[PDB]
């Protein structure tokens, strides 16, 4: 639920 | 994507342990976090960042002492553990948590890993003492004997027995770090009891780091 | 913080078992929850995420289930390459924490420990430090608790634990028990003894020296 990133 | 850890390995009490990770790499912001092992325990996450902010979350267990950066020019994220103590002896990981969400995969990228010691310890070779098989254990059929092997700085020593001739029910037990800030191990192996008397026993124990070989008998007291 | 707590420390199985590994969370974490496989040596390995969710290029046999506070791993067809140790760790909250571990090994047959213990030769006495080596054999399962005993009573802290691997040849598991004591306060007690307790023994073994 938490430190997790996102990249696109 | 890959992980590497880079920085000493060795750290004397007190002073301050600092690791750079050198992450490889398209358009985002990962979570980069420190995760540590101490040897026979779990791992230990001691805090995280995300790399488009900077914002650190710590682990309450060290709060005052970990510090969390990053250099996004330099694809470098750095990890800084202020008055260590032997305790803090471990391997530490950076490790990568991130979801692509075009493709919805997770991706959970490890370094391989840094060992780092705490210790005042310079290189130092081994003392080695044997371990005898009592005298009235000579009832049972099968005997247990063994070198204690203490007092070594830094890892790896190799063990031994009759300079290799002897390998069946050897067990070398693994290093441990000592209060004295230096490693001790035991090397033991069973023999046939009937063997004892007229079969010599030596181990072999090496360390490289220091250039020190180190050859001990063991035998029996007779009484 | 919220803590996993992992059961069993270690299991043993056999090549084509179904396995099954579980964690307890102490609060409510929904279904934040990791599975990690580790090998000697190396970095963790996540094998499923979100409780059930399996990660890319891992095994379909490696499954997990659960929610809340309880949850499974289960391994449908162990192979040789899933003897390691396994790791669940929830990610509903910081800090981040993982489960204790849960090591799977090769089943084999009982095997009680052969126990000795080694007094320090008079070399290492004159040395100011000795050590008192208590050692567990050739034993199965992984399974064992030591207890030190001096003069009659029992004594903690000090002694420091080590086992090997699991033997490649037999599969079994050898245990080093060890105190490391002045000379002085060595020579302050007499009589030195490790109890030994295992599956493969009915009752405690105790192997005792007089200094």
């Amino acid at each position: 639920a938490v430190g997790i990133g996102a990249v696109f | 994507v890959q992980l590497q850890e880079s920085g000493p390995g060795v750290v004397k009490p007190s002073e301050t342990l600092s690791l750079t990770c050198e992450v490889s790499l398209r358009v985002g912001s990962y979570y980069w976090s420190w995760i540590r092992q101490s040897q026979g325990q779990r791992p230990e996450w001691m805090g995280g960042l995300y790399s488009d902010t900077g914002n650190t979350d710590y682990n309450p267990s060290l709060k005052s002492r970990v510090s969390l950066s990053r250099d996004m020019s330099k694809k470098q994220f750095f990890l800084n553990l202020r008055s260590v103590t032997a305790t803090d002896t471990a391997v530490y990981f950076c490790v990568s948590r991130y979801v692509d969400h075009w493709t919805n995969r997770r991706f959970d990228v490890w370094g391989p890993g840094a060992q780092v010691t705490v210790t005042s310890a310079s290189t130092k070779g081994p003392s080695v003492f044997p371990l005898a098989p009592s005298s009235r254990s000579t009832s049972e059929s099968t005997a247990a004997l063994g070198c204690l092997v203490k007092d070594y700085f830094p890892e790896p020593v190799t063990v031994s027995w009759n300079s290799g001739s002897l390998t069946s029910g050897v067990h070398t037990f693994p290093a441990v770090l000592q209060s004295s800030g230096l490693y001790s191990l035991s090397s033991v192996v069973t023999v046939p009891s009937s063997s004892l008397g007229t079969q010599t026993y030596v181990c072999n124990v090496n360390h490289k780091p220091s250039n020190t070989k180190v050859d001990k008998r063991v035998e029996i007291k007779t009484c | 913080d919220i803590q996993m707590t992992q059961s069993p420390s270690s299991l043993s199985a056999s090549v084509g078992d179904r396995v099954t590994v579980t964690c307890r969370a102490s609060l409510d974490i929904n279904k934040d929850l990791n599975w990690y496989q580790q090998k000697p040596g190396k970095a963790p390995a996540l094998l499923i995420y979100a409780a059930s969710t399996l990660q890319t290029g891992v095994s379909s046999r490696f499954s997990g289930s659960g929610s809340g506070t309880q949850f499974t791993l289960t391994i449908s067809s162990l192979q040789p390459e899933d003897f390691a140790t396994y790791y669940c760790l929830q990610d509903y909250s910081f800090p981040l924490t993982f489960g204790g571990g849960t090591k799977i090994d090769l089943k084999r047959t009982v095997a009680a420990p052969s126990v000795f213990i080694f007094p320090p030769s008079e070399d290492q006495v004159k040395s100011g430090t000795v050590s008192v080596v208590c050692l567990l054999n050739n034993f199965y399962p992984r399974e064992a608790s030591v207890k030190w005993k001096v003069d009659g009573a029992l004594k903690t802290g000090n002694s420091q634990e080590s086992v090997t691997e699991q033997d490649s040849k037999d599969n079994t598991y050898s245990l080093s028990s060890t105190l490391t004591l002045s000379s002085t306060e060595y020579q302050s007690h007499k009589v030195y003894a490790c109890e030994v307790t295992h599956q493969g023994l009915s009752s405690p073994v105790t192997k005792s020296f007089n200094r």
